[PDB]
């Protein structure tokens, strides 16, 4: 078998969800160790299945040397859902538009059927939606407020009662949105809000982080602190989780934000 | 099942000047070198039949090597294996605690993994040829491999069946499509007729769901084999003759169709009734005439091929005496 | 085994959405987020686990174009189970509409056309027909058929674009 000659004609940009990272990943990161002697530890963040940067060992995935290996992404299973740092603003635009109890849109879709698609959701979220009652579940829409102490925390203000929208709660809210609402709000079927919350992140290929850089320290910290969160953790809107777990969730989400959007 | 297919590919040419001399011959040779005998695009390429159309030999633009490339669309004879397919010859390669490995000795290269949990397995010693049946799963055609990945067990004949309730008539175009399967069955029958009748009778008696009482051969002038049990007072109908008459619009395909185990699965007989008189243990499947006919024709094809390849593989009594351990195991699992 | 288990297996594809009721019967939970309907026809999604009482089943009959089947045969690597599904949706074959038609009545009407079943036993019949339909699509038959027609229609298109023209 031979690979024929080809050229790239077009490039498509999309949002990568859990499924993309799970099917495009060549291994799953499970331990915080780094080496077993001189070879990379199997299951760590330097696993040779992700690529190779040393003459001592070749790539396990493509059997190439470090010169001909372009690296391969890995998977890290987050014990708690994490928001996408690049699209946090987009998350806001979705929290103010759809109901937080049944997923039905709180704004009238027909009011925006004449605008162009790129600004449909922006103009829908620009309107005042706090206090609007859903026409299906009869639930008053709270006020979605961005916490000023960080870049990724959201709160729901229901007539003075304040709740914290943890990423699991946000994911449950977003998974209740139908594709009809996504299409009618100018977005595509590849930009469903359920992809904005990640429970499985992508460890970049070693070719992106050679020197088995300082970005590898961030990944190692993020891997070690992920194991501190209980796997069976469950968050439900209104629950008062302990400060021990709440503190750990903040660092894990902040670590991932700094892994992608530090000093940007 | 050996069939035709059409593929698209792009081939790199290191010496365009030499290639352009005899383009069709060089293209056929390179295609045969690259794709013959390997899995590609969910199929295993057996032969390259020809090239339907190609593109001009362009010159690579992203490098200064001066090489060329050509897009070729070619028709190839390939093979695709399905679930419940009957393979009459696999060679037991590895027999360990975890799994069992076999390789087909027929014209369909496939490696078969076998779970040791099933009692019909773990008996096939290394070096024995055991006819197996692929399990209810897809066959994996990994690109670049010379074999196919499949799972299955030694073919123990089943005791149940399915009843098809047909509420749709057979259209002329569907009958014309099914005449190809009819021709395949006809060619299989004429190939079988050249084989030893004693081996045919032995293997049909061996793989009967029931047990043949005594030597009594049933004949239809197109299929010859041993005769087994009946179904009360119900009479079977020839499927090939029914299809031929349906081509002339002379029969009705409505009603309940069944192939209970009392019929020889390698015979073209089937049961058609106006009422669900079959003592089946499941809800009859509502389907059109074409669906039922496709299923029955492919089952007949499968069993005819199974018997033919079984007779081809075991050509002498020495192999039968060597495999008597498997034969007795097959014989034991039979309903009284 | 369990009708709930069978329906949960049937809920997996984007086809056959379900209608929910407050009658408190036939409860089932999907394995992933599922878009469902309610009596009076309101479309709402549910997350990967939500107890939804099952009023009835509505299998949607998708209508494709023959160009989609042409493109998929041009690719050539697709499974027979997908090729036959698209061919039935493109009206090149009618296996989906043949195994279906266990419709009770016009008991539920909306935009998408398909098979609506709202009762106890006919839901069992619907599940049986769906299982048998997919067994046929994955069977040895319909693999000789869909491959034959996909090869021959592409071959005829090539002949009419090259042999019949210039």
């Amino acid at each position: 078998m031979e690979a024929g000659y080809a050229e790239i004609a077009a490039v498509q940009f999309n949002i990568a969800g859990d499924n993309d990272h799970k099917r495009q990943g060549v291994m799953e990161v499970t331990i915080s160790n780094l080496f077993e002697g001189t070879l990379p530890a199997e299951g760590g963040i330097y696993d040779a299945r992700m690529g190779t940067t040393d003459h001592h060992y070749k790539c396990i995935t493509c059997s190439h040397q470090r010169k001909q290996c372009m690296g391969h992404p890995g998977i890290l299973q987050m014990h708690a859902p994490v928001l996408q740092p690049l699209f946090i603003a987009e998350i806001r635009r979705w929290l103010r538009v759809i109901c937080l109890n049944c997923g039905a849109p709180i704004v009238d879709l027909k009011r925006y059927e004449h605008l162009i698609r790129p600004k449909r959701l922006i103009e829908a979220a620009s309107s005042q939606t706090e206090g609007k009652q859903c026409y299906v579940c009869k639930a008053v829409h709270p006020k979605i407020v961005k916490d000023s102490e960080d870049y990724f925390t959201f709160w729901a203000d229901q007539q003075g009662k304040i709740d914290k929208l943890y990423p699991q709660i946000i994911r449950e809210i977003f998974s209740r949105v139908t594709y009809d609402t996504v299409v009618k709000l100018g977005r595509s079927k590849n930009s469903h809000p359920e992809k904005l919350v990640l429970k499985a992140i992508q460890i970049p290929p070693i070719s992106i982080r050679p020197g088995i850089h300082d970005i590898n320290n961030v990944i190692q910290y993020l891997v070690r602190k992920n194991l501190l969160i209980p796997k069976d953790l469950q968050i439900v809107r209104g629950q008062k989780i302990p400060l021990n777990i709440d503190r750990n969730l903040q660092t894990i989400q902040q670590l991932y934000y700094n892994f992608l959007l530090d000093s940007v | 099942m050996i069939d035709q297919k059409i593929f698209e590919t792009t081939l790199n040419i290191d010496d365009p000047t030499n290639f352009c001399t005899n383009v069709e011959a060089h293209l056929l040779k390179e295609l045969e070198n690259i794709y013959v005998g390997k899995c590609f695009k969910n199929s295993f390429i057996l032969n390259i039949t020809g090239v339907i159309q190609r593109s001009p030999c362009f010159i690579m633009r992203t490098n200064n090597s001066g090489r060329g490339y050509m897009h070729v669309r070619f028709s190839a004879v390939v093979s695709y294996l399905n679930a419940f397919d009957l393979i009459a010859a696999v060679k037991i390669i590895k027999n360990d605690s975890n799994i069992i490995l076999g390789e087909s000795l027929l014209t369909e290269p496939v490696t078969i993994v076998i779970p040791s949990s099933e009692s019909q397995n773990n008996v096939a010693e290394v070096g024995q040829i055991v006819p197996v049946q692929l399990a209810n799963s897809s066959v994996y055609y990994i690109p670049g491999r010379q074999q196919a990945s499949a799972t299955g067990s030694i073919f123990i004949p089943k005791h149940t069946f399915s009843v098809y309730h047909v509420q749709e008539e057979l259209t002329q175009e569907q009958a014309l499509n099914l005449t190809k399967l009819v021709n395949i069955i006809e060619m299989l029958l004429e190939s079988r007729s050249k084989k030893d009748f004693k081996q045919i009778c032995f293997f049909e008696k061996l793989y009967y769901t029931y047990s043949i009482s005594s030597d009594e051969i049933l004949d239809l002038k197109i299929w010859k084999g041993p005769k087994g049990k009946e179904m009360s007072r119900l009479k079977p109908c020839n499927v090939l003759s029914f299809l031929y008459d349906a081509l002339k619009n002379k029969n009705s395909s409505l009603g309940f169709w069944a192939r209970p185990p009392n019929l020889l699965k390698s015979s073209p007989l089937a049961y058609q009734q106006d009422q669900n008189s079959f003592n089946a243990t499941e809800l009859p499947i509502i389907c059109s005439a074409e669906v039922m006919f496709v299923t029955l024709l492919k089952e007949i094809i499968n069993y005819l091929q199974f018997i033919n390849d079984l007779c081809d593989t075991f050509n002498n009594e020495q192999l039968i005496k060597r495999h008597e351990n498997i034969w007795m195991l097959i014989e034991q699992r039979k309903i009284g | 085994p369990i009708e709930a288990y069978i329906r949960q297996l049937l809920v997996d594809p984007d086809v056959v959405p379900i209608v929910s009721e407050k009658k408190k019967e036939l409860r089932v939970r999907p394995s992933t987020r599922k878009e469902i309907f309610l009596i009076n026809g309101t479309h709402l999604a549910v997350p990967a686990e939500a107890p939804i009482e099952i009023y009835g089943l509505k299998l949607r009959l998708k209508t494709f174009s023959p160009q989609c089947f042409m493109r998929m045969a041009e690719i050539g690597s697709f499974s027979p189970e997908t090729l036959g599904y698209v061919a039935s949706g493109a009206n090149l074959t009618n296996f989906i509409r043949v195994f279906m038609k266990c419709v009770d009545q016009e008991t539920w009407k909306k935009n998408g056309e398909g098979v609506v079943v709202t009762t106890k036993e006919n839901i069992i019949q619907f599940t049986h027909q769906y299982i048998e339909l997919y067994k046929f699509l994955r069977s040895g038959g319909h693999s000789w058929l869909i491959n034959r027609l996909a090869e021959e229609m592409v071959h005829r298109k090539l002949d009419r674009e090259d042999q019949g023209s210039h």
